[PDB]
């Protein structure tokens, strides 16, 4: 029911506002959470996928048709650079 | 890790660039006469590309992972125990 | 976007290459030892490389988003130049 | 031989700092212009090429190994989004 996660600022912010405003994407952000800390960066549900280019060395999964959640593992450690889209 | 064929060549060495695309990473142009060449690579290889294209395809949201990568890889990060 | 399987694709292959090109579909190849490959046209595989080259830079991503609005605004310079 | 070209701001402001400081550049990005006259947008020198993403309409041509021409056109008509990469 724990996770220690780094947040980029504009991820927490969007976190934050997530928890304030839309909790059925803070529970599918968790899934993915979860899901990363028990099977890795690469395996289990929201399509995980490398990302290339200036991505290189991060990954996206879904969270949902829109928003990707942006995300590297440091040692078993999770670092999220983004949990949602910025138009 | 581009390799390049012909079309006579790709008809009946069908597992064996696809196979080599995948373990290798490699990917497979294959050559016309006609010239309507094909590029072949993984599925996974297809999905990233089109998943970073769609990430950066929005300049708020490239300039936004840019900032955010930046960001994690100088420690000026936010770090906390979530409720999951 | 068509989804086909080894067998199928191994046979008329150049039904299926002049299909991606004209069409500007993609086939996906399904193996049964789970390693699937995609099919493309090289024009669309080049298209994106360069369309990844462009925005690789988020300065440069920006330098072409505000641009090219320029020019849909009509913010924009005409000259004629000695080419 | 003379043609009307339309510019973005800054693709403008990088020609003319190619006029001042790189008189190789504007004869090969010249040069590029009137083949897209002469044959269309997808046809010469430079590798031209259709862009994708919010890009689309745009084709890109290569003025060296860094350097794209973007541009676009429109009844004939070239358009000048970009002549100079912007790191």
């Amino acid at each position: 029911a724990r996770l220690n996660i780094t947040f980029s600022p504009q991820a927490f912010e969007d976190y934050k506002y997530f928890q304030q405003n839309d909790k059925k994407m803070v529970k599918k952000i968790n899934e993915l959470l979860k899901s990363i800390d028990r099977n890795g960066a690469l395996e289990g549900i929201g399509k995980p996928e490398k990302l290339k280019s200036n991505l290189t060395g991060y990954y996206s999964r879904r969270i949902n048709h829109e928003h990707r959640l942006v995300y590297t593992v440091d040692d078993n450690h999770i670092k999220i650079a983004s949990c949602k889209y910025h138009y | 890790h581009m390799i390049i064929k012909n079309y006579s060549y790709a008809r009946q060495n069908l597992k064996a660039l696809m196979t080599k695309v995948n373990d290798d990473s490699d990917m497979v142009t294959v050559t016309s006469t006609d010239d309507k060449n094909v590029v072949i690579m993984s599925e996974s290889d297809y999905n990233s590309m089109m998943e970073t294209l769609y990430l950066q395809q929005n300049p708020n949201n490239a300039e936004h992972l840019a900032q955010s990568i930046a960001d994690l890889e100088r420690g000026k990060t936010i770090t906390k125990d979530i409720d999951v």
